[PDB]
RNA sequence: CCGGGGACAGUGCCAGGUGGGGAGUUUGACUGGGGCGGUACACCUGUCAAACGGUAACGCAGGUGUCCUAAGGCGAGCUCAG
RNA sequence: UAGCUGGUUCCCUCCGAAGUUUCCCUCAGGAUAGCUGGCGCUCUCGCAGACCCGACGCCCGCCACGCAGUUUUAUCCGGUAA
RNA sequence: CCGUCUUGAAACACGGACCAAGGAGUCUAACACGUGCGCGAGUCGGGGGCUCGCACGAAAGCCGCCGUGGCGCAAUGAAGGUGAAGGCCGGCCGAGGUGGGAUCCCGAGGCCUCUCCAGUCCGCCGAGGGCGCACCACCGGCCCGUCUCGCCCGCCGCGCCGG
RNA sequence: CCCGGAGUCGGGUUGCUUGGGAAUGCAGCCCAAAGCGGGUGGUAAACUCCAUCUAAGGCUAAAUACCGGCACGAGACCGAUA
RNA sequence: CAGUAACGGCGAGUGAACAGGGAAGAGCCCAGCGCCGAAUCCCCGCCCCGGGGGCGCGGGACAUGUGGCGUACGGAAGACCC
């Protein structure tokens, strides 16, 4: 006929059914908890900022934002983890600025 | 058996097949494979060139299952099955046509090499030669693809 | 020295090597010596079927052998799940969980369902006492039948099915089978630049 | 404890310098012995060379590591030293 | 470790060398081709007609190929001796 | 006056006073070719397992496509990958042709018997002729890499697509 | 309703190590985390789908090794310079 | 698998893994998060068996966290069914 499944290709392999089933449970390690995001803010704000998150942050107020992040990157390491934590910092300054506002 | 070799026969003779004016020594000429660009480079150039050189690109972590492909030739394929599947298939008066899964015997490709004899057949495989394909059709059958 | 025509030889013995040699000559002794262990182990397990637990069926996982087939570790939970038998209860009755395996298929879970129901059905299960058999069989059942299984239990078929002959039909016949493969092998291979070539011309 | 220094010195890690104090290794070949001198160590012409070719020695006489948008390519017309 | 010294154990039979080419940090060594032996294989002549016996087809004439450190007959080649 | 190295040893070259005993091309691995054997498009259990109770026996036998795997049956390209049938007239045939070619086949003609006449049945020689093995040289053909020229074809996807 | 191991991961750099090749592992030193996160997906990087596992706590028999020890058995081994 | 991918004055040399087949086969435990009137452990003295058991207005450890339930294969608490 047509359409033989085929061995090469966009769609290929055996052509098998699927089963749907509940994800293994360790799949949602590090998923945060509402209680965990409780204690993990208890903390920060009894403990403050490091120094150079302290200092990122002066960077992010006038709107350097290159430079913020490769400073970033230079000192934690890595672009995918510098660049989520300047968007953690950026919501450190958006709420800050939103709550001295009032 | 150390009856039947030459130490036995050389068991007289002062040099012991060597020679008086060479000798035996050690080892003249280097180690092993020694020498091969400077002094014993003829030996290396009559016999095996390409010897010295890279060429061609590097590939790490080579799985060599994952190119598996063996290969049948199109004469060997009424082999696959039973005689009497072959000659049955002959005498039907209705043109039916045996199948020949060459997966079950081990095969991926079917490649041309050969000749049919003159009847039909469907024979399943992985891959297919351009040409082994139209030998199949010329005889009166089928190529089946099976993932 | 090369003398005239031979192969480049690279010998691996630069390294001391005779003072790590591992001779053979204690393999009759240890043939005997595991055999005896075989042995014994099956007679301290007596009806138990020598050989250890059921093993699942499992697809061999390379696309060099995934035709064929073989035993695995264990059964899957999901498996001992729609089967109806605890993960605990069922290395007591010689069933091998192996926890940490996935059911991607639909058939390949059913095959040991049926592999899990047809076992269950065929083992024999004594009493804790046998004085008062609360659940586990009648006492015939436990007399001329008691004996031990010797090799696996249920070996793993490889099972081809024979098709029988047909006659092909006029489209079949008309199916272009290489030019199939060139142009299923052209098409995955040019997907991501057609694809780029599309969304830039959206906009010009 | 009393004085005296003191965010320096110092220590730890990296970087640059110095470093025969110390380490390891090398310190061509041919050659009328070796060293010194030469290069007969990759090439070219004439001779040796014994009228096919081949033919040696620290044999003889010399050359070479370049030069050239023409000193390359065609065509035409010319004729040189004296 | 030694490309260097020294030694390397019974008998008969047959065959029997090389110190030269080319390359090498090569010149007391090796690779390389020559020279040697062994194992064969492919063919040829053929075996010769029991003792016998030159023969037995078509007046003549003829008796396989190939090969050579050789001459002959043709024919080219050379710049030594003189 | 022997061994030795050497162009060259009786040597004013070296070693050797004498006798007994010990005393030097081995074993493993990997290759190459040669030979013997078994099976043969396959071949091989080498690892494991099974078998009265282990004198010999730490042997021997057996397994089954336990053949997993090795090597072999397919090459070529760095790689994506691709991947070995023609000949004769749509039909027949199934690896082409020329030159040589052991052997085998045909064979006109001859070859005898007391004598011819006719015939018969086998033997021997045999000019020529045929089919030609292996191997050799040659010429074509096919597969893969790569060039140059060139025009067609295919479709679920009309493409910087496939052939 | 409840859900997880931090001077750790990770990054840089130096040194050893590895088949690990723009860095396989290990260590020093500096920097130093996150929570739909983190690790891995054998070519450095950004982007994005997908797969996979849950590091920085712990326990565990069997199959495996054994020129020493205790105690045995055997050998195509050696036979008193062995 | 394999003298293979790969390393290598890419020279000499070095050099694994996964799949497949066997031998053997076995799985578990905390911290944390939480609830249980610290429900826990050591020591001593007396009392019954040859450590058990039972006493002590006997000591001490321990709320800077012992025990039970419970660990990623999820778990718990409620109802409901069995
Ligand atoms: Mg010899
Ligand atoms: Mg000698
Ligand atoms: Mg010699
Ligand atoms: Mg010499
Ligand atoms: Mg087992
Ligand atoms: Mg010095
Ligand atoms: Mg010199
Ligand atoms: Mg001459
Ligand atoms: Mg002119
Ligand atoms: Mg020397
Ligand atoms: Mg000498
Ligand atoms: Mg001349
Ligand atoms: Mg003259
Ligand atoms: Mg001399
Ligand atoms: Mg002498
Ligand atoms: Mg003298
Ligand atoms: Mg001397
Ligand atoms: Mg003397
Ligand atoms: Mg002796
Ligand atoms: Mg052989
Ligand atoms: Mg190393
Ligand atoms: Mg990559
Ligand atoms: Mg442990
Ligand atoms: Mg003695
Ligand atoms: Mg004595
Ligand atoms: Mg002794
Ligand atoms: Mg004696
Ligand atoms: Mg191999
Ligand atoms: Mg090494
Ligand atoms: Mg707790």
């Amino acid at each position: 006929a047509l359409r033989y499944p085929m061995a090469v290709g966009l769609n290929k392999g055996h052509k098998v059914t699927k089963n749907v089933s509940k994800p293994r449970h360790s799949r949602r390690r590090g998923r945060l908890t509402k209680h965990t995001k409780f204690v993990r803010d208890m903390i920060r704000e009894v403990c403050g900022f490091a120094p150079y998150e302290r200092r990122a942050m002066e960077l992010l107020k006038v709107s350097k934002d290159k430079r913020a992040l490769k400073f970033i990157k230079k000192r934690v390491g890595t672009h995918i983890r510098a660049k989520r934590k300047r968007e953690e910092l950026s919501n450190v300054l958006a709420a800050m600025r939103k709550a001295a506002a009032k | 058996p150390s009856r039947l070799r030459k130490t036995r026969k050389l068991r007289g003779h002062v040099s012991h097949g060597h020679g008086r004016i060479g000798k035996h020594r050690k080892h003249p000429g280097g180690r092993g494979n020694a020498g091969g660009l400077h002094h014993h480079r003829i030996n290396f150039d009559k016999y095996h060139p390409g010897y010295f050189g890279k060429v061609g690109m590097k590939h790490y972590h080579l799985k060599r299952n994952q190119s598996f492909c063996p290969t049948v030739n199109l004469d060997k394929l009424w082999t696959l099955v039973s005689e009497q599947t072959r000659v049955n298939a002959a005498k039907n008066k209705t043109g039916a046509a045996p199948i020949i899964d060459v997966v079950r015997s081990g095969y991926y490709k079917v490649l041309g090499k050969g000749k049919l004899p003159k009847q039909p057949v469907i024979v399943k495989a992985k891959f297919f030669s351009r040409r082994a394909e139209e030998k199949i059709k010329s005889v009166g059958g089928a190529c089946v693809l099976v993932a | 020295a090369p003398s005239r025509n031979g192969m480049v030889l690279k010998p691996h013995f630069h390294k001391d090597w005779q003072r790590r040699v591992a001779t053979w000559f204690n393999q009759p002794a240890r043939k005997i010596r595991r055999r005896k262990a075989r042995q014994a182990k099956a007679r301290r397990i007596a009806p138990r079927p020598a050989s250890g637990p059921i093993r699942p069926i499992v697809r061999c996982p390379t696309v060099r052998y995934h035709t064929k087939v073989r035993a695995g570790r264990g059964f899957s939970l999901e498996e001992l799940r729609v089967a109806g038998i605890h993960k605990k209860v069922a290395r007591t009755i010689g069933i091998s969980v192996d926890p940490r395996r996935r059911n991607k298929s639909t058939e390949s879970l059913q095959a040991n369902v049926q592999r899990l129901k047809e076992y269950r059905s065929k083992l024999i299960l004594f009493p804790r006492k046998p004085s008062a058999p609360k659940k586990g069989d009648s006492s015939a059942e436990e007399l001329k039948l008691a004996t031990q299984l010797t090799g696996p239990v249920m070996p793993v078929r490889n099972v081809y099915k024979k098709e029988k002959a047909r006659v092909i039909t006029e489209e079949e016949k008309n199916f272009k089978a290489f030019a199939s493969l060139r142009m299923a092998r052209a098409n995955a291979r040019l997907f991501g630049i057609r694809a780029k070539r599309a969304k830039e011309a959206a906009e010009q």
